[PDB]
């Protein structure tokens, strides 16, 4: 299959708020154990201007709310309080779900014909240092119908990493179930191709 | 609430109930220009807006894709891509007094065409003559709002009416609002054709024994034909045979 | 002191283009209602067009499209032209604001002439001669049984134009002496004038407004036995 995917042996930078651009789609991942987690902002802009994104939760059921807010640098919350926005101007859509569950969570966004996809993972692992040498599918988890543009965002309340993707052709295999076990990315070695 | 004040309300994700209102008899008024007034259910609008009002008598009427008026001049104005529909009431004791009713305001003066879907709140004077209006009410400021006078007459043009407006949103977001049922039950073991979730086709449905993921809808083979379908009343998945033919 | 002028005293061939003018003297033409009557010497007046503040112009139910009536802000006027004139088209063409929920044509213009090539509502009681000294009974009937307060009672003089009594049937205008009162209600009004005075003898108009075209009584002259 030709589609977006994030090219094999590629290097993506090691964060520790710094504003992140978003060309095609984003892939992310982080540490459990830390718990500095649960934040994330979407949009062009960030005055009181076109719709953006919020994905936040308080200990329970996440909440994804694409109110227009005006968000702030470092919104800390919880011990509550709760002051991530100051002004609203119109709401279009509210999403309400179950929360996102040595653990390791891999999610990727991905936006195209005013969909919003969410595919997200949550594996628990031996090593602590970095990534481990292994394969793990993505199960999408959410999807929201919005139809609107997203060009730059934030993440929110020392150790995540984050990579961009652009179109690649993939070779994936399949069990007898319907789990993919191994992939094979074709603009790669000519023993790949 | 009046005209003068005309109130609105969204309507959320959910199954669209559409069927029971042309069914109703209730309703001598249902002209509107758009879509077909039979394929409702058919339909995928983004959002949908509901605006209510209490207008009276022969002035429903200028509701219409274009026109001018007492009625849509400073007050509630339908577009020429007002989408949607429009709903007439009967009025009766229940919205009438004998004493007669003076708590609702219509516009009557001031200076500009209002645009379309828009609302303007302000009335302190409308400033008819050029001398000053600092509020005392005399010659020249005059106040903009008048009381409707209501009270038991023939009701032909006399009575308070009550119109709602269903405007629909054209292409912003991907429409929540479409709810077909086709209320069909399950045959198996013969052949039939299916229309499973958009899938058309004809075959056998026999019982399958599979495991697809939570995700997962249809399968398919190495020749990329349609295998096995999820049936979403039970979640149940379902395997296709082609129709038995050969040759004599 | 308001003042409306207006000059037409032209005769006009036939299939010929003429221009009314109608002035203002201290209140803006853009924010207030207008309305053009015609006085129809010798029958009811009757209405022909109205200009609400904006410019959406609307006419007479027999008379479309023909009269052309316009309104410049920039000379404070509010320009009527007159297409191709037909048969039995004389009569004067008044002009006044309009306030008909509170106050029906306060004021109005002043009179003209145009000349030529060459809701059902009743008034009953008639001429009904009199003398001063006592009060008199105007009754105006109307079919559509109108629910309050959208009649109103002008007055007609002889080469003045016409004056309001009372607006609505219920409380006189302004500067209007308090011997003039309304009663009445459904389908009829009645309105009493006490203690008859000389500068009274005149024709009484019965209007109805807030409903579909304007329509004026016939006409009630009073006159001496
Ligand atoms: C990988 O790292 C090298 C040096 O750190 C850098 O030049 C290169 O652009 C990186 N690859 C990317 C960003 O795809
Ligand atoms: C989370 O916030 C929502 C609304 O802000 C509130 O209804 C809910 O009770 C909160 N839950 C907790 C655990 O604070
Ligand atoms: C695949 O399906 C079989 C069905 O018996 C199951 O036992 C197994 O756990 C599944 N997963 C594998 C083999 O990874």
């Amino acid at each position: 299959t030709q589609d977006l995917f994030l090219p094999f042996f590629s290097n993506v930078t090691w964060f520790h708020n710094p504003v992140l651009p978003f060309n095609d789609g984003v892939y992310f991942a982080s540490t459990e154990k830390s718990n500095i987690i649960r934040g994330w902002i979407f949009g062009t802009t960030l005055d009181s201007k076109t719709q953006s994104l919020l994905i936040v939760n308080n200990a329970t059921n996440v909440v994804i709310k694409v109110c227009e807010f005006q968000f702030c640098n470092d919104p800390f919350l919880g011990v509550s309080e709760f002051r991530v926005y100051s002004s609203a101007n119109n709401c279009t859509f509210e999403y309400v779900s179950q929360p996102f569950l040595k653990n390791l969570r891999e999610f990727v966004f991905k936006n195209i014909d005013g969909y919003f996809k969410i595919y997200s993972k949550h594996t628990p692992i031996n090593l602590v240092r970095d990534l481990p040498q292994g394969f793990s599918a993505l199960e999408p988890l959410v999807d929201l119908p919005i139809g609107i543009n997203i060009t730059r965002f934030q993440t929110l309340l020392a150790a995540y990493y984050v990579g961009y993707l652009q179109p690649r052709t993939f070779l994936l295999k399949y069990n007898e179930n319907g789990t993919i076990t191994d992939a094979v990315d074709c603009a790669l070695d000519p023993l790949s191709e | 609430a009046s005209v003068y004040a005309w109130n609105r309300k969204r309507i959320s994700n959910c199954v669209a109930d559409y069927s029971v209102l042309y069914n109703s008899a209730s309703f001598s008024t249902f002209k509107c220009y758009g879509v077909s007034p039979t394929k409702l259910n058919d339909l995928c609008f983004t959002n949908v807006y509901a605006d209510s009002f209490v207008i009276r008598g022969d002035e429903v009427r200028q509701i219409a894709p274009g026109q001018t008026g007492k009625i849509a001049d400073y007050n509630y104005k339908l577009p020429d891509d007002f989408t949607g529909c429009v709903i007439a009431w009967n009025s009766n004791n229940l919205d009438s007094k004998v004493g007669g009713n003076y708590n609702y305001l219509y516009r009557l003066f001031r200076k500009s065409n209002l645009k379309p879907f828009e609302r303007d709140i302000s009335t302190e004077i409308y400033q008819a003559g050029s001398t000053p209006c600092n509020g005392v009410e005399g010659f020249n400021c005059y106040f903009p709002l008048q009381s409707y006078g209501f009270q038991p007459t023939n009701g032909v043009g006399y009575q308070p009416y009550r119109v709602v407006v269903l405007s629909f949103e054209l292409l912003h977001a991907p429409a929540t609002v479409c709810g077909p049922k086709k209320s069909t039950n399950l045959v198996k073991n013969k052949c039939v054709n299916f229309n499973f979730n958009g899938l058309t086709g004809t075959g056998v449905l026999t019982e399958s024994n599979k495991k697809f993921l939570p995700f997962q809808q249809f399968g398919r083979d190495i020749a990329d034909t349609t295998d096995a379908v999820r049936d979403p009343q039970t979640l149940e998945i379902l395997d296709i045979t082609p129709c038995s033919f050969g040759g004599v | 002191e308001v003042q409306l002028l207006q000059s037409a005293g032209g005769l006009v061939q036939p299939g010929g283009s003429l221009r009314l003018s109608c002035a203002a003297s201290g209140f803006t033409v853009s924010a207030n209602y207008m309305s053009w009557v015609r006085q129809a010497p010798g029958k009811g007046l009757e209405w022909v067009s109205v200009i609400y503040p904006g410019g959406s112009t609307f006419y007479a139910d027999s008379v479309k499209g023909r009269f052309t009536i316009s309104r410049d802000n920039s000379k404070n006027t509010l320009y009527l032209q007159m297409n191709s004139l037909r048969v039995e088209d004389t009569a004067v063409y008044y002009c006044a604001r309009d306030l008909s929920v509170a106050g029906a044509f306060d004021i109005w213009g002043q009179g003209t002439l145009v000349t030529v090539s060459s809701i059902v509502l009743t008034q009953s009681p008639g001429t009904l001669s009199l003398s001063p000294g006592e009060r008199a009974t105007l009754s105006c009937r109307a079919s559509q049984s109108v629910s309050s307060s959208y009649l109103a009672w002008y007055q007609q003089k002889p080469g003045q134009a016409p004056r309001l009594l009372i607006y609505g049937a219920s409380s006189r205008a302004t500067g209007i002496p308090d011997r003039f009162s309304g009663s009445g209600s459904g389908t009829d009004f009645t309105l009493t004038i006490s203690r008859l005075e000389p500068e009274d003898f005149a024709v009484y108009y019965c209007q109805q407004y807030g409903s579909s075209p304007y329509t004026f009584g016939q006409g009630t002259k009073l006159e001496i036995k």
